[PDB]
Parts: structure tokens; sequence; C-alpha cells
RNA sequence: CCUUAAAAA
RNA sequence: GGGAUUAGGAAUCCCCCA
RNA sequence: UGCCAGCGCGGUAACGGCUUAAUUUGACUCAACGGUGCAUAUGCCACCGCGUCGCUACGUAAAAGUC
RNA sequence: UGACGUGCAAAUCAAUCGAACCAUCGCAGGAAGGUGGCCAUGGAAGUCGGAAUCCGCUAAGGAGUGUGUAACAACUCACCUGCGCAAUUAGUAACUAUGACUUGCCUCGUCCGCAUAAACCAAGAAGACCCUCUGGGGCGGACCACAGGGAUAACUGGCUUGUGGCCAAGCGUUCAUAGCGACUUUUUGAUCCUUCGAUGUCGGCUUGUUCAGAACGUGACUGGGUUUAGAACAGGUUAGUUUUAACGAGAGG
């Protein structure tokens, strides 16, 4: 019934929402748990880290954890070896080129909000996102 | 200055 | 020709009391 | 230099593991060797203790004491000269692992110097004397003015230390003088003036260093009147002038005068701790005065405030019965963490969730005060400790539960899932 | 009648005063 | 030249 | 600092005029 | 409960040694070189003798102090 | 420290002695998308810090110059379009400190003793002080007498201002300049120019004190500190002639 505009507040690489998100979120009116539970494992087990944004639509007086990434940090996703980094490890400069298929095969989800020319624009704009690589596709 | 007394010549 | 007269003063010093006619 | 602080945390872990340790009988042997004192004399007195231990009305206890003595003796031999910040030795034969008993020795060089002796071969380690070292005590630089130079000493709980000392010629009384003794008074005022200058500037070289305080003392101490013209002069100090404690008369003068200045500085230190307490709590009273609500108290909202942006001034009393015991199932089917108020400690209802009825098992003790100590820097702001000794402090305890803090800004009570997530996911943003 | 002077007097006293505090 | 505070009528 | 004597330590014995 | 809390009692029946994951352990003049010989096949778990100065308390008491 | 103080008086109410006397030698409109960039940070998403500073659209827009917010939000600027002639009196006790033991410099000490008619034409006065290779002398390298010197100090004043006094890294929760801020002679030194046949030197009108501008205001007032002889000293204590013509939550107000 009740619905409201999203706030997309997350900014963490952590699993299961906050360190203990399951309990504080409850209110006096009460609410029914959904995506906050096991569904996070679908995200943590596949799209871990990279501070993915989460829309809060609340379609039925309850939390709704959308799992879709925006951009920017997405360029980092193209790597096969992310076994944490703990803390204070010299900012861990993890980088090593990128797959040649960085084009529409990865950018297909990015098309929803970009506008302008396709091949002259949206496919080209992702190239500037890869400042973190420091080596380019070459 | 001659020394003496009585006479007025003294002190001259 | 004023008349000459003497008078005693401090520390035994003598000073004139001459008349002026 | 943060790694040295990590070493300090290691020293704290050593103090915890040390104090936790205990041993039956008088066999246990604590020891503390003072700075600037020969080790060999301590070896002689320890030998006298070995002679005292030569006759004991017990079997195993005799061999245990003598063995601890041989242990501290063999351990002592590695040193050749007295270590910096003194020496602190512990020895014994503690029992662990379901009554298993083993000999143990503990050595470390403290980050913070201490100047006291403490030999006491009785049960349980006497680490309380080291607890004063655990605090981040400020250096207490003390200036001891005199008519024949001045003594730039310091204090550090117990460790007195004279950073500098000197003597200078004094113009003194004009004496029989002459028709113009006043010019002699002018040269007197001039030498006194230079004494106000180059000496205090040398103090600027030896204390403030570089726009950062190294001392909280700067206590005056002089049999002569110079201290009265010291605090009352433009040439004195910037900012540091407010750090002055109280005048300290010295009947003998000199280093002995610095020695009386020690304990007198201790009582006036109690005084300025009183002002510091009344101020640190009084600013919180000023926060109470505002209708803006930029304040927090109790175990309730304050924790959620810690979850978000750090409180501008955390304020927590020492003793606190509440403990942060973890609520983690052995099957890990439901992680949980919550504060344990004493009524809940009696009820213990929270251990048994209605969802399954399983009771969470304890893993390791996690006291709330140490829980503040574990990573207060990570939480932002700075940790603070308040005593109940102040009259305002008792009001802080009985009137607020002994815990609270100054918020950077006002916070509303949570309500509905939207605002509740607006606060909680924001807490995640601050984490 | 003629002798002169010669004596400490009152005037001699200042001279005494001036040499007093050099 | 002296002798445990580290434990019995 | 390491031995020896003593039940064990000291000790002794082995290395400017205003 | 185990000189702690309490009422004369209460102190678990009121080769040496560093090192080492271990260097098993007992044994200190002659009379050393699983826990408890200070409960006794077994229970319980007496010469090695007897004022000054510095701390605390109201000359004395209270300490293991230094001569 | 009275009166007098060129007086009644060379001391009042052999006149000379630390070697006598005599003689001789602008306004309106656009200021935005990928993207809240990366990283650090409790948070800082133009405007805390670090690095980087690339482009789609387009008549404009920076990985943002200056305000603001905890941070956003918001308001603007770079750019863009339109309009009678005496006489001054080494090492150390089991908390620490300490240490058995092995007339006072500092000094205004607090509640193991540095060192027990006339004068005169400012006056009377050839300074009883200072001084007779040396930026005065001494050092380094005062019971006193006389002849002279501002050629050579101390009082003041003059010259000098070394001394003293009166751009903006940062502080100020945030923010450089609300308020602070690193890198003139009222002080003194120095000079000896003026004054040695004389310019009466201090303070005042609990410590004598200054302290806590006007010859270092004012002696043709005080003698307290200095202070010649009594008991060599910027070592102390004592007694010693001073002359003449509404607002704010409240508390507060």
């Amino acid at each position: 019934p009740n619905e409201i505009k999203v706030v997309y507040l997350r900014c963490t690489g952590g699993e299961v929402g906050a360190t203990s998100a399951l309990a504080p979120k409850i209110g006096p009116l009460g609410l029914s748990p959904k995506k906050v539970g096991d569904d996070i494992a679908k995200a943590t087990g596949d799209w871990k880290g990279l501070r993915i944004t989460v829309k809060l639509t609340i379609q039925n007086r309850q939390a709704q954890i959308e799992v879709v990434p925006s951009a920017s940090a997405l360029i980092i996703k193209a790597l096969k070896e992310p076994p944490r980094d703990r803390k204070k490890q010299k900012n861990i400069k993890h980088s090593g080129n990128i797959t040649f298929d960085e084009i529409v095969n990865i950018a297909r989800q990015m098309r929803h909000r970009s506008l302008a020319r396709e091949l002259s624009g949206t496919i080209k704009e992702i190239l500037g996102t890869a400042q973190s690589v420091g080596c380019n596709v070459d | 200055r001659v020394r003496g007394g009585g006479t007025h010549r003294s002190g001259q | 020709p004023k008349m000459r007269r003497r008078t005693y003063r401090a520390h035994g010093r003598i000073n004139p009391y001459m008349s002026s006619p | 230099a943060a790694d040295r602080n990590v070493e300090i945390w290691k020293i704290k872990k050593l103090i915890k593991s040390l104090e936790a340790a205990r041993g039956n009988g008088t066999s246990m042997i604590s020891l503390i060797i003072p700075p600037k004192d020969q080790i060999s004399r301590v070896a002689k007195m320890l030998a006298d203790e070995f002679g005292t231990a030569s006759n004991i009305k017990s079997r195993v206890n005799r061999l245990s004491v003598l063995g601890a003595i041989t242990s501290v003796q063999q351990r002592l031999k590695l040193y050749n000269k007295v270590p910096p910040n003194g020496l602190v030795v512990y020895c014994g034969t503690i029992v662990t692992e379901e009554g298993k008993e083993k000999k143990v020795n503990i050595d470390f060089e403290p980050f913070k110097p201490i100047n006291t002796s403490l030999y006491l071969c009785d049960n349980k380690f006497h680490t309380e004397a080291l607890t004063a070292l655990l605090s981040d005590d400020s250096k207490f630089g003390f200036i001891v003015i005199d008519g024949s130079g001045a003594l730039f000493g310091t204090l550090q709980g117990n460790t007195r230390e004279v950073l500098h000392k000197f003597t200078v010629d004094l113009p003194k009384k004009h004496g029989r003088g002459g028709q113009s003794a006043l010019r002699f008074a002018r040269l007197r005022m001039e030498k006194r003036h230079n004494y106000v200058r180059k000496v205090a500037e040398t103090a600027v070289q030896l204390f403030i260093s570089g726009d950062k305080v190294n001392v909280a003392g700067l206590v005056l101490a002089g049999s002569a009147d110079f201290k009265t013209e010291l605090s009352q002069s433009d040439m004195f100090d910037q900012r540091l002038q407010s750090k002055v404690l109280k005048l300290v008369d010295i009947s003998y003068g000199g280093e002995n005068g610095f020695n009386q200045a020690i304990e007198l500085s201790t009582e006036v230190l109690s005084n300025v701790k009183f002002i510091q307490e009344k101020k640190l709590i009084g600013r919180y009273f000023d926060e109470i005065s505002q209708d803006t609500g930029k304040y927090c108290f109790g175990v309730e909202d304050t924790l959620k405030a810690l979850e978000m942006g750090a409180v501008e001034i955390l304020i927590v009393y020492e003793n606190l019965d509440i403990m942060r015991y973890v609520l983690h199932c052995q099957g890990t089917e439901e992680e949980k963490i919550l504060y344990l108020t004493p009524e809940q400690e009696k009820d213990k209802s929270h251990f048994t969730d209605k969802e399954t009825g399983q009771e969470h098992e304890l893993i390791e003790s996690m006291p709330l005060l140490e829980w503040f100590a574990n990573n207060y820097k990570k939480f932002g702001a700075t940790l603070e400790i308040v005593t109940d000794k102040s009259q305002e402090g008792s009001q802080f305890v009985k009137g607020f539960g002994g815990i609270g803090g100054i918020l950077r800004y006002r916070v509303d009570f949570q309500g509905m899932e939207y605002q509740g997530g607006d606060d909680e996911f924001f807490d995640l943003d601050d984490y | 009648m003629e002798p002169l002077v010669l004596s400490a007097k009152k005037l001699s006293s200042l001279l005494t005063c001036k040499y007093i505090p050099p």
C-alpha cells in the first residue's frame, strides 16, 4: 500500500546490509522482512562489494533491497581475484588491464540512462571510467 | 698678606 | 666731610654708620 | 609512530593477561626496579630475600619460591645496565588450563616512565601501580623561578625530571650606592627584563616546540617575587597563559624547592582536575540549556548516535555494571548484539528468542568500557573519562545513568521504515 | 676698628653640605 | 658481626 | 662480575670610586 | 567459605639453569647434586634462640623498613 | 633636626690640631549530464585533505573562484543569450619525598648558614668628591693637603635608537584578518658635545622608595633612603648645622 521515493543510501562493501541491519529497522507499526534476508546472499554471492546502490521503493510497507549497480565502481568489477584487503594495506593498488569485450556486452545494462548517440557516445563514455586501471585495454 | 692685628695696615 | 662711625655685626664684623649731612 | 602505539596496546594486552594470572601461595613474585638506580643493589636485596626463603615451613612452596627466585635471577642477568623508563619484572608459577600449573616470567619496557620501587612476593600480581601508566597522562612541565637562575623541571605522575637548570648573576640591592642609585635600579630593572626575555624565550624553545602544547603544567614556583611578574607580563606566553595552575612558595628554594613543588603541584593538580571536570561537564550543561536538543544520555539513543556521526564530546563515567555480551548462536543462524541493563541481566530474557527458543552461547567477555577503548578513534571524536568526585558528576551519574555525550547536531526519534532506514542506512554510511 | 671675619658660620655650612654625599 | 612477613598444641 | 669459607648473606680468602 | 569474608579460631575435611611445543619429576650442611610424605598397603582434593632514623595512626601502637 | 640664622652670640636662647704659634732659611534568462568522480575521512556528495583534472550535448558551464550546511539542500562568481674688637653624633631506606648511613648573598625566604648698613653690581665658594698606554679611572690586556682640567666620569640637556615602548603560515568548533598572529625618548646602552673659580643629588608632601612630560615638574618643605668624622666594600644596622631676597529557552536584564 504505502510507497515513497528512493534514497539509495548504502556506501559499503559489507554483506547483509549493515553489520546488524535485521533488527533496528523494525518500527512500532511493524514490517514484513523480504529482500533484507536471504536475497542479499544472491547479491553478496555474485555482486559482492563495490558499494552497490539500493533503491527503497517499499511496495507494501516493507523493505525492498534492489541489487542493481549504477556505474563508476562497476569498471572495477572486471577482475577474477577479489579475496578482501583487510585494512591499511597501502591502499592496495589492485589492477591489471581489462577484457577486450568491455563494449556493449558489459554496457548493455548501462543503456537505461545515458541518452545521446549510441556508438558515438555511450560505448565511448565507459572508457573514461577506467581511470583506476591506469593501463587501458591497449 | 702681612699677618698681625690692631694696626689697620694688616691684611694689606 | 662725612663723620665716620662703626657698628658691630655678625661674627664680629664691623660695618660703617657714617652720617650723610 | 602509530606502530609504537600498537606496541602500547600490546603492553595493555600484557597487563590484562598479567593481572588475570594468579598463583597459589606466596611463591608469586612481582618486582619493579626504579630509574637511575643500580641493578646490583636490587640483586643484593633479592639475595637477602633468597636467604629469607632458605627457611620455609612448607615442602612444595619452598621449591616454588626458590625456583621463582632462580628464575628472576637468571632473567636479570641478560641486562648489563638500567633500561630507559625503568624496569618492570614479574615472575611466578601460575595455574591454567583446568588447574594445570606452569612457571612464567613477564618482561617489557614501558612506553611511560615510572619512578617507584615495589617488591612484594605475595599471591596475585600487583599490577595496579602500573595502571597509572595505562592512562595517557600529560607531561607536567614545571618552571621553578629563583633569584639565581631557574629550574625547568617536569612531573609525570611519579617520575620527576629536570629538563633544564641554570644560574645567573643578580644586580640586587642598590646598596650604599651614590647620589644616583636610581640608575643602578635601572640596570637592575634591565637585567630583570632580560631575565624576563631570553629565559622565557628559551622556555619557548623547550616547551611549546611548534604550535602544539607538550605540557599542561607551566606551574609557577619561586621564593622570589619574579613569578608574580612572570604571569603578569606581556612577554610571558600566548595561549599557554591560561594553562597556569597556582603559585608555589618554596622556603628552601632550588631542587628541594622543586621537590616541595612536586606534591604541591599534585594538590593544585587536583584543583585543576576539578576545574577541568566542571568545565567538561559544564559544557554539556550548556548543551542541556539549548532547546535545540544537541545532546544525548543513557544507553538508549546514545548508542544509535554512536552508529551515526560521532558525538562532539563523548562523556562516560568509569564504573559501569552493564556489559556488552555477544549473542551469537553456535549454529550462527542468528547473529545478535545488544546492551545488557542490570534488570535484563537478572531477567536474561533476551538470550531466548521466541523464534526458536535456542539460547546463545558465550564466546568471550566484551566489557563496555573496554568496548569504548577498543576503537574510539575509529568511531571518531575522542574518548573521555569523568569522575564522580565533582559535585556535578554525581548529578551526571544519578541524573543520567552515568553515561552520555554532546551531539554535533540534533537527532529525531526513529519512526516508520522509511525514516528508520533513513537513520540506519545512514549509520551504515557513517560506518 | 678693623679685623675681618673667619669662621664656619652659616654659609660655610652648605660647603660642608656639598662635600657630604659624593 | 647478624638472621622468614611467606603460618602447630 | 664469577669461585671458596659459613646452614644461607656481609666479611675474609682467588683472579670598582659617584 | 579456605588468614579472604567472619565468630582464642578461619592459611581446601574450621646438578642448578638458559633455551624449548617438552627439555617429566622428587631431592638444599653432614642427612640434595594427577595433586597432597605437614592426613598415615592408604585418607582427602630450643644461639638458624632473645636503641637511633624514615613511612602510617592516636611517647605508644601499627610495618617485611634501612645502622 | 625649634627660635635666631650679614643673629644677642666667630656656637646664642689661647676661635687654628691626622702634628700648635712666632721668626728665619546594469538588468532579465541559462549555470547542467556520465558522476554523489578516485582515495582518505565518524561524515564532508564545487567549496577538510591527497592525487588526477579526462568529455557527451551545446548559444554556456570548471574533476568548480568566493559564501553556506554535520554533510546535502541553497544563494553567486568564471562563461553563455537578449535588452668676648668645646663649635653637626660521591653514593642509599620495601609507595613517594627524604636521608641516619657507607651578622642570610639570594630576600619583600615560609607557616646541608654566599660570608654565625651689608651681600651683590642668583649670591657667598681656584670642588674636602672624580681625574691629572687606556673611548674617565680601577680591573683586563672615607681624617687627608695643594697646584690644574669638562684635554678626563658621575646630575641634566645634545647626537645615536643598538635597547625599550608603540607581508599572513596559523589560532579562533567550521571560516586568515569579530578578536589575535609566528617566520617614540615615558626605558637603557653608547658618545664626551656643553658645565670642575660649582647648574645643591633621591623620594614624599607594607618598603625611604620609583615600581609592586615640564635641567630624571617643584629644597633662596621634610632628612626617610644615600649620608664626611662614632660603633676598603652598587655587605647590613644606628646618631649626624639644609644658608641669604525590549531581548533571551531560561538564567539574566
